[PDB]
RNA sequence: GGAUAGUGGCCUACCAUGGUUUCAACGGGUAACGGGGAAUAAGGGUUCGAUUCCGGAGAGGGAGCCUGAGAAACGGCUACCACAUCCAAGGAAGGCAGCAGGCGCGCAAAUUACCCAAUCCUAAUUCAGGGAGGUAGUGACAAUAAAUAACGAUACAGGGCCCAUUCGGGUCUUGUAAUUGGAAUGAGUACAAUGUAAAUACCUUAACGAGGAACAAUUGGAGGGCAAGUCUGGUGCCAGCAGCCGCGGUAAUUCCAGCUCCAAUAGCGUAUAUUAAAGUUGUUGCAGUUAAAAAGCUCGUAGUUGAACUUUGGGCCCGGUUGGCCG
RNA sequence: GGACUUUUACUUUGAAAAAAUUAGAGUGUUCAAAGCAGGCGUAUUGCUCGAAUAUAUUAGCAUGGAAUAAUAGAAUAGGACG
């Protein structure tokens, strides 16, 4: 089928994709400290229990 | 005991056989004749590098409806010439003609990948620097 | 032209890659045991299983085999002497059983904090690989050390360090000289 | 700290039966340096293209500088 | 008989017609040096070994040979073929598949450094010599251990829990905190001594070295298989994704991004191959009515296979090895 | 020492058997991959444990077995022992 195709258009959407540059957050514990956060955050105080569980919920 | 001799000095016949019906196997067949040196853009090795000649803007199959970004390129090491897609969005805005870029398989053996018809490989780097590292900004593709 | 400086691997892994049980248990084994990878888990797991290995191919032999013997008494005795084995459950039987949690609860890092010296497991950690504590005179940095049973008497401090004397260190002396400076001569 | 040490029966007997770097080490030996190896080595090379003492060749170069 | 150090069609002379083969000769292929071995873990297997030890072969290709106990030697010679260096044009020289280092090739691989101090070898020999061998450099090949933080106070919130007629907060801690608090340590820097032939690191250890501008973890993923959003913004069958099923044509749970999250973690992705999964090569252990596959039919040689029956039955001794009830 | 013996396959035990590698015992390289060390006193004139075991099949040797499965024999008796 058609091979000579248009190659004006390549990197179009990317392009034209507003910048949003990332924003300065607390710094993340590097090591065992980041399994231990992980530890007291699933095993240990318990957020919800929505029906089940929810790893990661947005609005509700 | 259907076909198979069971007997206990028909060791003979029974690998004889066993190599017989070895070759229906596609990837025994494939790799005892040689197929791997003999076919094959790349000489049985794992990448290539090679010249760009031109930049294709390949309809996809359907039921997709896009264009691929590709190129031809004609292999160093063997002089074959082959068609390799260009990932990601942009990046066929990183090479330029007559440009020497590395190829590498599409993780098929052969067989083109998704809707991009009769490309079984794609460009990993050009000019010296990874095509990856230039679609973030980490590298900047080397003089000319 | 030389000899060949032998080695191997410590660590097997997982076939399955994202089982959310057993992702689940390891876990909760890391964060309460105070480990930053499951590899650590892993490489227990792992020697663990040749253990074992080594204990079903002895079962299968014959009852009193020389071999059987010689040699499941012998790993019986090592699985004793450090703190893994109980002495009531001594028979091979045991280490067909066995689990990762008991050589887990037997790492210096485990034992320095069990009893007292740290509060947490990752005091413990924290403590033993800053040059803190010692067995004999013999300093040991290492969380996973395995406390060998008999020299759980001797899991005290270091000869130096603070906790246990010698000197406070650069941060406390720093301190001083910022008192001696200001608020003396 | 843990080591090996060595106590002879004389000095003599120890500027005999001991390694010279030690002696070196210690306050007994001067470290006579030399002409570095590959120096040394190229002096050797250089040295096996003539036979005899090599007067007679010098002065026979010495004769070059006319003709 | 000759020739060899010697056996032999090894060669010559005479003489005969023999030698191998479907139990596969002979020929071809090999991106084929052989072995110890290696990768893959139910077993049976499959795959691989140029490469630290052993054996063989070669020194650009071939032949020929001197010396010698030993070479058909190449860091020996001779000739030819290919290559190629210096010149005063008459000539003369070279052989890195030793150590480096260079060109070429490519997807693919480090220093033109130091030493004989160890390990050992050779010589007329304790000393001399050894790019054998050791030393460091370059080195995310593969392998081991495993820093990136630990602990109080306090601001409201809690779940605990006795009391509840009802303020509540009260001291057992769950910890989310946009003010805090003093403790701790090596990464690095660096006396010293140690290390070493001399050095360099390491193990030691004076003076130094942690508060977020840090000494600041990464690589992929978040529709399914497959652990983790139905969040905001962008694009609008385009650009892009997607191993595979599929997403995108104006509310995209797959694209470009921010946020949040997951997974593995000083490492993670990818491409090629291979092994397991694969009872999809099936001896263990496959399948052949209709899904892939019984030859139109019978003979039949090589091959595989092949009914039953020939000292069975009784008696006595000898001395072992566990184990039981006692010791 | 003299005189003769039908041939096998199977199985057992054994010898002959390099190391490294693997399986594996011992020893706290501070742990660990490793290494084959080391451990003890009179630490001013020594004392001493080691440096294992296993596999190493096919073929050849050696030894025990006598089921299974082949092979040979006395019919034109040209037989057996004396």
């Amino acid at each position: 089928a058609k091979v000579h195709g248009s190659l004006a258009r390549a990197g179009k959407v990317k392009s034209q994709t507003p910048k949003v540059e990332k924003t300065e957050k607390p710094k993340k514990p590097k090591g065992r400290a980041y399994k231990r956060l992980l530890y007291t955050r699933r095993f240990v105080n318990v957020t919800l229990v929505n029906g089940k569980r929810r790893m990661n919920p947005g609005p509700s | 005991g259907k076909g198979k001799p069971r007997g206990l000095n028909s060791a003979r016949k029974l690998r004889v056989h066993r190599r017989n019906n070895r070759w229906a196997e596609n990837n025994y067949k494939k790799r005892l004749l040689g197929t791997a040196f003999k076919s094959s853009p790349f000489g049985g090795s794992s990448h290539a590098k090679g010249i760009v000649l031109e930049k294709l803007g390949i309809e996809s199959k359907q039921p997709n409806s896009a264009i691929r970004k590709c190129v031809r390129v004609q292999l160093i090491k063997n002089g074959k010439k082959v068609t390799a897609f260009v990932p990601n969005d942009g990046c066929l805005n990183f090479v330029d003609e007559n440009d020497e870029v590395l190829l590498a398989g599409f993780g098929r053996k052969g067989k083109a990948k998704g809707d991009i018809p009769g490309v079984r490989f794609k460009v990993v780097k050009v000019s010296g620097v990874s095509l990856l590292a230039l679609w973030k900004e980490k590298k900047e593709k080397p003089r000319s | 032209p030389r000899a060949p400086r032998t080695y191997s691997k410590t660590y097997s892994t997982p076939k399955r890659p994202y089982e959310s049980s057993r992702l689940d248990a390891e876990l909760k084994l890391a964060g309460e045991f105070g480990l930053k990878n499951k590899k650590e888990i892993y490489r227990i797991s792992f020697q663990l299983s040749k253990i074992r290995r080594a204990a079903r191919d002895l079962l299968t032999r014959d009852e009193k085999d020389p071999k059987r013997l010689f040699e499941g008494n012998a790993l019986i005795r090592r699985l004793v002497r450090v703190g893994v084995l109980s002495e009531d459950k001594k028979k091979l039987d045991y280490v067909l059983a066995l689990k990762v949690e008991d050589f887990l609860e037997r790492r210096l890092q485990t034992q320095v904090y069990k009893l007292g010296l740290a509060k947490s497991v990752h005091h413990a950690r924290v403590l033993i690989t800053q040059r803190h504590i010692a067995v004999g005179k013999q300093i040991v940095n290492i969380p996973s050390f395995m406390v060998r049973l008999d020299s759980e008497k001797h899991i005290d401090f270091a000869p130096t360090s603070p906790f246990g004397g010698a000197r406070p260190g650069r941060v406390a002396r720093r301190n001083a000289a910022r008192k001696a400076e200001a608020s003396g001569e | 700290s843990v080591g090996f040490g060595l106590v002879y029966n004389s000095v003599a007997e120890a500027k005999k039966f001991e390694p010279t770097y030690r002696l070196v080490r210690y306050g007994l030996a001067e470290k006579v340096e030399k002409a570095s190896r590959q120096q040394r080595k190229q002096k050797k090379n250089r040295d096996k293209k003539i036979f005899g003492t090599g007067k007679r060749l010098a002065k026979k170069v010495a004769r070059r500088n006319a003709d």
